[PDB]
């Protein structure tokens, strides 16, 4: 005969959906990285042998709860700044003098308020061709009849950092280690650990930067595969580098709308008026997507698939659009989707509307000229259209959340259930 | 390798067209550019305007209603004209061959580069007066020496407009010869000299009135 | 008439600033023009020079924006002695069609030059048109200073008289010219003239007479 | 070497016996036995392993003794029968052939 | 011998290390606003929260403060007919908690039911002289 | 408690040698070991080897550790309890009275002094 025994303590997990907490390294950012706890000097990376555990990377919630505290760190971190409402003025726009004529920046001057309506000053700046609007010459900003419009404060970093996402005491994280995880499905070698990997928050688009590498051969993971409508993310064996500078020497205007509200703005050009632009090494690219194609042919049936630029997207989805060190760049990628360097013509935007807000308009100040940024391609964000017998392959973008999956699909939360309930010859007393 | 030669009239009264040509020696008009400029008396240098291998011409804004620049490829021969001339357009015309230069800053695929003309190989440059005034010879006379060393000179008197070409034994007497800077008169005519210090010859063309006259010295 | 001095001594080194900054990356030619010659090219390209133009002309190259043109001359000669302009050819200003402004180089420190006078009675066939001349010639002074007088006998003239200005020569030298129109009735009538030339602070006198 | 009981009859309902003994290299105090239920043909099926541990999915209707030199097998209310000796390491060497 | 290292070990294995997990319960596998501050608070009460309810459970049964722990509960057929071999030498923990998860409630309430009576009985049993 | 699946007759001649598959199912492959048993008419059945799929040990019989040798294909995981995983067997030196049926064996438990004891068979294959 046998009888009910309580172990405390056993191997044993359920599902997840918990609250998870920052951790940054030893060390002002934007991230709010200094309320965020030390993270521990050595990892716990620990294997869990004979343990085959299934994921799904596409129904993770640690994406939806980093994408929501991106979302609210922003928001958090712009209430204390200026804003640019009275900024919305009538911009006397006209043009910045060259000497070639085969534009990009107007040269706009304005009234605003000095000390609160009193005597106003008729000053100017150089606003770049996206972030004004014609209302037909007469001219204002673009986002003026949308909603709000705030200024981010000049003192804070929007850099992105290593971010490791911890689960509390009681729960903990699962890691799959097998180098061809195609996101979904079973997992051996599985591991576990208490916080994440340091996960650097990059929002681009079409192009993953200063990601993950994949490892062994080249990975590619989606969900319904056969249906087009689904987004796609590749994962890169072999890094791309990707060079993107901007060669204008800009100044920077301080002008006061006062009391305290100052305003930075684009001052002069001082030098040659030049184009931002990315470099890429054609060779590296040329023979990459060459074996992303390869990859791209195993799952399908020996179907030879094309390449092309996007459809209908906004200027955000249309083009690589990331950020530098500072501004935000806008990079036509019709080139790379069609043995030197390629070179891509981007445009520099101010005044944005990231994650797609209504509400939101964020003006990025204006850096001190010559900024140069060297990133690194380590994913794709593919999609497709329609359903003849090839495929073609646009780039996309929108959604962000599929910047924090490419890093996220390797893990899932599991509370712990240490009682243990089962049978042995073994009983106790009156 | 390259010479040029400025064959104008010298003297045309105001509101008319101006002819005036450049020829070339030992260099093509099809290859290189060629821009006009001129030196007004008491005024810098006014750049005009510019032809190209193409044959395609772009003004100086100040004048570009009035310029017109060709060009004749049978010879070496290049013309300009110039309508509606005031008293305010009499300076020396000067003949330049022009070359294209590239200046990269960037690249070339965005532009970024703008092109700039110098010119490296001039004419001597002819001279125009714009007077309803006419045209007169000079009139010639020899200044006889007289007894270390001694000198002798041809005194040219009253002609109109400058300048006179002066000679001495029709270009074989090359030493010595000291030709003054005329004098503009009350009359509105120049007057010159010239001294040198076998018999001598004065010669004295004089192109805007065609007059040539040879005299001698001898006391 | 807008023409700016510069003042440089012999045997120094001049240094030529030029006007209208550069606005970006510039290329500029720099001109010598003598005045009432033909120009010269200098420089075509910043630091770029033809041939037979010597080492001691030379600008500054466009390397890093920040610098300006300067057109440096080094062992400055009379020779040296006439405008400069600056064409300027940047990135930001279009066709600019009209050169710089005229830097009237002066060399200072010039050994100077007694003139050579030579006085001229009229001509034997002017005195048959009705019609005398008195041709005062002067050259080889430095610097280019110098009054002329007209004495008849002993009493002095200036009526009629047509002086030319100082005019450089080929030698580094001015040469200037003085005309006294006469009526073959009055230079006849009087003992002898006179072409007193004041250069500096002395005064050398030629003289002829009817004879 | 490891001898069995050659051939057993039964009626309906009654209880045979099987024995497994053999020498002292292969048997029996030190080693484990185990029976299995083997038509020549077929995919046999376990019965009883370690001594009288019987195998998941058996009914009570089968036991196993095993004394110091010989182990039974003894059925209770067709075909073939066999039985082998094991360690924990090594494996199965097994008897003779018993029909029941 | 690490955190859930025999998560896929035979019951029988993971019996023997227990502590582990037990060990690093409260503490991991080693003042500003909502941003991280109030969030990491909530967090860390949801730590001590899923402690305390399972330290709860052992202290209305006869389990308060053991790792292993018997009872007097019979273990039922109905629960689980497998072999004692078959379940700590062939089955893992969770594999195993599948099985019992219909009948997990059930057993919960009958130790803690089992427990109050023994309590009563030793109650009883002190009450004499 | 899955499902193992041999191939069909692969009847040759003596001196030469063959390759039996077995593929399993329902199951974790790297679990349990694979055993192999034969049954020729002249002899009894007869035990030959078991190796486990997680460590890749071996252990055979004393009369074919000479012309036997079986090798293990890792595992294809379906679901954390499920698997696919592979296990054949060689044999040289064949003679006319290595006839027989031959059985692919799956392992009995995972821990304890019978863990290597075939449980779960196959429906064999017959061998000339
Ligand atoms: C991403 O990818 C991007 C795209 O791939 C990439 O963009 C690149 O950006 C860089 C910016 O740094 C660009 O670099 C510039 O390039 C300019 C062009 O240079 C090329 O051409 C010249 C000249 O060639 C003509 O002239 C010579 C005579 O000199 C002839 O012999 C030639 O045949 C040719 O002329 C014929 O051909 C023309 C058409 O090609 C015809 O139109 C013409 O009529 C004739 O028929 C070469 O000399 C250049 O370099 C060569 O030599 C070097 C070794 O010295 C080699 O390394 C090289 O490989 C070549 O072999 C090159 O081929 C440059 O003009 C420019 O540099 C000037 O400008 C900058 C900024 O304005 C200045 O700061 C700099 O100092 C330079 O100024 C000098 O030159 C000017 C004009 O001559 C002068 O006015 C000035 O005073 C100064 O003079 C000094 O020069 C020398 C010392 O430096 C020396 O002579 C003297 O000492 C003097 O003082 C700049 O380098 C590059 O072009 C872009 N790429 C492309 C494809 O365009 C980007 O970088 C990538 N990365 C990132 C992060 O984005
Ligand atoms: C993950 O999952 C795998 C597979 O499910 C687990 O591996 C199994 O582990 C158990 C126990 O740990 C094993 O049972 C033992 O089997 C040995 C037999 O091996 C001996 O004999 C071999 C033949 O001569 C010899 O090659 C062996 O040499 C090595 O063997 C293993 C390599 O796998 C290694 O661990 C050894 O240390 C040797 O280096 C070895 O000599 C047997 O001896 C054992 O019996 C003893 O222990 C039991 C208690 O377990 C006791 O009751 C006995 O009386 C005796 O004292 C024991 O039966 C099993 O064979 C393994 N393989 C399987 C099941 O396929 C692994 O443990 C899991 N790990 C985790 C972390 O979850
Ligand atoms: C994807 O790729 C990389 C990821 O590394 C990013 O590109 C790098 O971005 C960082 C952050 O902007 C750059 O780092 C900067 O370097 C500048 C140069 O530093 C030199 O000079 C200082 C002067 O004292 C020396 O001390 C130093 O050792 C170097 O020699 C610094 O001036 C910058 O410092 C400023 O910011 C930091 C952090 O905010 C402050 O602490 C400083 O006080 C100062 O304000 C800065 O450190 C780096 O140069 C970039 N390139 C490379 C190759 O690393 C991309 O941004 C990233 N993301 C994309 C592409 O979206
Ligand atoms: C964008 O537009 C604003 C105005 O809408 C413009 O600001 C103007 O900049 C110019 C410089 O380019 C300023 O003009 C200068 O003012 C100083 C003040 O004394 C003068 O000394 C300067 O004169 C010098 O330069 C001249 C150049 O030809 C010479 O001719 C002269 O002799 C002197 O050497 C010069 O006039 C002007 O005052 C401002 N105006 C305002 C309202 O700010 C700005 O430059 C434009 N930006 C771009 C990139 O185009
Ligand atoms: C786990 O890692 C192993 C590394 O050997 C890898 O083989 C597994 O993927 C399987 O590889 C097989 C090749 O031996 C292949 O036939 C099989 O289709 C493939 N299975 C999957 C699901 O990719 C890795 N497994 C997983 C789930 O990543
Ligand atoms: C804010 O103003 C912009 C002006 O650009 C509006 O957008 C344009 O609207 C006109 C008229 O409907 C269209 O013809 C253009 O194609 C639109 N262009 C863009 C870029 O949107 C915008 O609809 C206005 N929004 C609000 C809320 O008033
Ligand atoms: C870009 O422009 C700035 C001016 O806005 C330049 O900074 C100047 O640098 C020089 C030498 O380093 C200093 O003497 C000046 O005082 C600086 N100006 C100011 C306003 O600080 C800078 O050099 C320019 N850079 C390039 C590459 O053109
Ligand atoms: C982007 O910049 C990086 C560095 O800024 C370049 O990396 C170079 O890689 C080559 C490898 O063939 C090295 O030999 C060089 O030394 C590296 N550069 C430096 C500065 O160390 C990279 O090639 C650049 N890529 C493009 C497309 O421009
Ligand atoms: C990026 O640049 C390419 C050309 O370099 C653009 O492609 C052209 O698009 C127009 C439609 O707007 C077509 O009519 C042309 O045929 C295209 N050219 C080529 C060579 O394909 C492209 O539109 C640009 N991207 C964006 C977002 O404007
Ligand atoms: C972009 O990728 C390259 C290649 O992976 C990185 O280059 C490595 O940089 C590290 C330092 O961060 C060095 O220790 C390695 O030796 C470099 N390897 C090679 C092959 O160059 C580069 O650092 C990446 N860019 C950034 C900003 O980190
Ligand atoms: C804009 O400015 C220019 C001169 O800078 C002026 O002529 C024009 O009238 C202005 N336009 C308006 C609408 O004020
Ligand atoms: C406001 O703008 C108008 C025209 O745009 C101008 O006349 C006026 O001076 C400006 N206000 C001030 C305070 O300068
Ligand atoms: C499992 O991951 C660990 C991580 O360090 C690695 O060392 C090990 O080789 C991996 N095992 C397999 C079978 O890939
Ligand atoms: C990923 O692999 C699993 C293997 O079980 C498969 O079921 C699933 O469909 C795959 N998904 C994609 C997007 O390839
Ligand atoms: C994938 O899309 C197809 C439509 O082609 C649909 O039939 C199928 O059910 C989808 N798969 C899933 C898992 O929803
Ligand atoms: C990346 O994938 C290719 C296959 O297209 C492979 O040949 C290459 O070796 C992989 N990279 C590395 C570093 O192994
Ligand atoms: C400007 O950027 C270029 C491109 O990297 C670099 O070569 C140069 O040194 C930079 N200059 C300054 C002053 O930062
Ligand atoms: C076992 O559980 C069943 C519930 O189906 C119950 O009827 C029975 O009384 C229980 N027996 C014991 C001994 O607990
Ligand atoms: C639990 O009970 C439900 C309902 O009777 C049944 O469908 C399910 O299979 C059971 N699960 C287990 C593990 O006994």
């Amino acid at each position: 005969n046998l009888w009910v025994t309580v172990y405390y303590g056993v191997p044993v997990w359920k599902e997840a959906k918990t609250t998870l907490f920052c951790a940054s390294d030893a060390k002002h950012n934007v991230w709010a990285t200094h309320a965020c706890v030390p993270t521990d000097p050595n990892p716990q990376e620990m294997v869990l042998e004979n343990v085959t555990e299934n994921f799904n990377m596409w129904k993770n919630d640690m994406v939806d709860q980093m994408h929501e505290d991106i979302i609210s760190l922003w928001d958090q971190s712009l209430k204390p700044c200026v804003k640019l409402t009275p900024l919305c003025v009538t911009l006397n726009c006209t043009n910045v003098n060259v000497t070639n004529t085969n534009e990009e920046m107007k040269n706009c001057s304005f009234n605003t308020t000095t000390e609160i309506r009193d005597k106003k000053q008729k000053e100017y700046a150089l606003f770049y061709r996206l972030d004004i609007v014609p209302l037909n010459s007469e001219y204002r900003l673009i986002n003026c009849n949308t909603s709000t419009i705030t200024q981010i404060c000049p003192k804070v970093s929007f850099d992105p950092i290593p971010i490791h996402y911890c689960a509390p005491a009681g729960y903990a994280i699962l890691k799959c280690n097998n180098k061809t995880f195609n996101g979904t499905g079973p997992c051996n070698n599985v591991s576990t650990v208490q916080c994440t990997h340091g996960i650097k928050p990059v929002v681009s688009t079409q192009l993953l930067l200063n990601g993950s590498l994949a490892e062994e051969e080249i990975i590619i993971r989606s969900e319904n595969l056969t249906d087009n409508a689904k987004t796609i993310i590749v994962h890169l064996n072999e890094s791309v580098e990707i060079n993107c500078t901007r060669p204008n020497n800009n100044t920077r205007k301080s002008i006061r709308i006062g009391p305290g509200q100052t305003f930075y703005a684009t001052g002069d050009i001082i030098g040659d008026i030049r184009q931002a632009h990315c470099n890429i090494s054609e060779a590296k690219w040329n023979k990459t997507l060459q074996r992303v194609k390869k990859k791209l042919k195993e799952h399908f049936p020996n179907k030879t698939i094309k390449f092309a630029p996007s459809s209908g997207g906004d200027l955000e989805i249309t083009t690589h659009s990331f950020n530098c060190r500072g501004e935000f760049f806008y990079c036509n990628t019709s080139k790379l989707f069609n043995n030197s360097t390629i070179t891509l013509p981007c445009r520099i935007k101010q005044i944005i509307n990231m994650w797609q807000e209504v509400g939101r308009a964020m003006y990025a100040p204006p850096i001190a000229g010559n900024i140069t940024c060297k990133s690194n391609i380590t994913g794709l964000l593919l999609t497709r259209d329609g359903g003849n017998n090839t495929e073609t392959f646009r780039p996309g973008g929108g959604d962000m959340r599929d910047n924090w999956r490419s890093e996220l699909y390797k893990y899932k939360v599991v509370e712990i259930k240490p009682l243990g309930i089962a049978p042995t010859k073994c009983k106790r007393r009156v | 390798q390259v010479q040029l030669q400025e064959s104008g009239p010298g003297l045309v009264k105001p509101s008319e067209t101006l002819s005036l040509t450049c020829t070339v020696s030992g260099g093509s008009i099809s290859n290189y550019y060629w821009s006009w400029i001129r030196q007004s008396p008491g005024k810098g240098l006014e750049w005009i305007g510019y032809i190209s291998d193409s044959e395609s011409t772009n003004y100086n804004p100040s004048l570009k209603s009035r310029v017109i620049i060709s060009v004749d490829t049978s010879k070496n021969q290049l013309s300009l004209k110039l309508n509606s001339v005031t008293a305010a357009d009499s300076a020396i015309y000067y003949c330049a061959r022009a070359q294209q230069g590239k200046r990269i800053y960037g690249m070339v695929s965005f532009g970024e580069f703008f092109y700039y003309y110098y010119m490296d190989v001039w004419g001597k440059g002819t001279t125009v007066t714009v007077s309803s005034a006419s045209t007169k010879g000079p009139s010639v006379f020899p200044l006889a020496p007289s007894s270390g060393t001694a000198a002798l000179g041809c005194l040219v008197k009253d002609y109109f407009p400058e300048p006179v070409t002066v000679s001495w034994n029709s270009g074989a007497l090359t030493s010595g010869v000291h030709t003054f800077p005329a004098v503009l008169q009350s009359s509105g005519l120049y007057s010159l000299s010239s001294v040198v210090t076998q018999t001598y010859i004065c010669n004295v063309n004089h192109k805007p009135s065609n007059t040539k006259v040879d005299k001698k010295v001898e006391p | 008439s807008y023409v700016r001095p510069l003042s440089v001594a012999l045997g120094e080194t001049a240094s030529i600033s030029c006007g209208r900054q550069a606005l970006g990356s510039r290329a500029v030619q720099w001109y010598q023009h003598r005045p009432g010659q033909a120009p010269i090219l200098l420089i075509y390209n910043n630091q770029d020079r033809p041939s037979g133009i010597p080492e001691r002309f030379s600008g500054t190259p466009d390397i890093n924006f920040g610098t300006r043109a300067t057109l440096t001359i080094s062992g400055v000669e009379a020779g040296d002695e006439a405008d400069y302009y600056c064409h300027m050819w940047d990135s930001r200003s279009g066709f600019s069609w009209s050169f710089g402004g005229a830097t009237r180089l002066t060399v200072l420190g010039q050994p100077k030059a007694a003139p050579s006078v030579t006085l001229f009675p009229p001509s034997s066939e002017e005195l048959q048109a009705n019609k005398a001349t008195l041709v005062c010639l002067i050259s080889d002074f430095y610097p280019g200073a110098v009054t002329v007088a007209w004495k008849a006998d002993s009493s002095p003239v200036k009526a009629g008289v047509e002086t030319t200005t100082p005019s450089k020569q080929s030698n580094n030298k001015y040469a200037a010219s003085s005309y006294l129109s006469l009526t073959p009735m009055q230079w006849k009538m009087h003992k002898s003239y006179s072409c007193q030339v004041t250069h500096e602070g002395s005064t050398v006198e030629k003289t002829v007479a009817p004879t | 070497v490891l001898t069995q009981s050659a051939s057993v009859s039964g009626s309906l309902g009654q209880s045979v016996t099987i024995s497994c003994t053999g020498p002292n290299s292969v048997c029996c105090s030190h080693k484990s036995i185990s029976w299995y239920q083997w038509p020549p043909g077929r995919a046999p099926t376990l019965i009883i392993y370690e001594d009288n541990e019987r195998a998941p999915g058996i009914s009570p209707r089968f036991s196993g003794y095993k004394s110091y030199w010989s182990a039974y097998l003894t059925i209770s209310d067709e075909t073939t029968y066999y039985c082998c000796s094991y360690t924990h390491n090594s494996g199965c060497v097994f008897g003779t052939g018993t029909k029941v | 011998l690490g955190f859930l290292g025999a998560a896929g070990s035979t019951m029988g294995a993971a019996s023997n290390t227990l502590t582990v997990q037990a060990r690093q319960l409260l503490s991991g596998i080693v003042l500003q606003l909502t941003v991280w501050g109030f969030k990491q608070l909530q967090a860390r009460v949801l730590a001590i929260e899923r402690y305390l309810e399972v330290q709860q459970l052992l202290g209305i049964w006869g389990c308060s403060g053991k790792l292993i722990c018997c009872t007097a509960v019979p273990w039922n057929s109905s629960w689980s007919n497998k072999s004692q071999e078959d379940i700590w030498d062939n089955m893992t923990w969770m594999q195993w908690d599948r099985e019992i998860s219909n009948y997990t409630d059930t057993i919960y309430r009958l130790l803690e039911e089992s427990q109050f009576q023994q309590e009563i009985n030793e109650k009883d049993l002190l009450a004499l002289d | 408690q899955g499902q193992l699946v041999q191939s069909g007759a692969t009847t040759t001649k003596p001196g030469s040698s063959v390759k039996i598959s077995c593929k399993t199912s329902g199951y974790r492959f790297n679990f349990y070991h694979i055993n192999w048993i034969r049954q020729t008419a002249g002899r009894g059945p007869e035990w030959m080897g078991w190796i486990s799929p997680y460590s890749g040990d071996k252990n055979l019989a004393p009369a074919f550790q000479d012309r036997v040798i079986m090798t293990t294909d890792t595992e294809v995981p379906v679901t954390s309890f499920t698997s696919t995983g592979a296990a054949y067997m060689e044999i040289r030196n064949l003679t006319s009275d290595d006839t027989g049926t031959y059985f692919c064996a799956k392992g009995l438990l995972r821990d304890g002094s019978s863990t290597w004891l075939p449980y779960l068979w196959g429906q064999g294959t017959l061998l000339t």
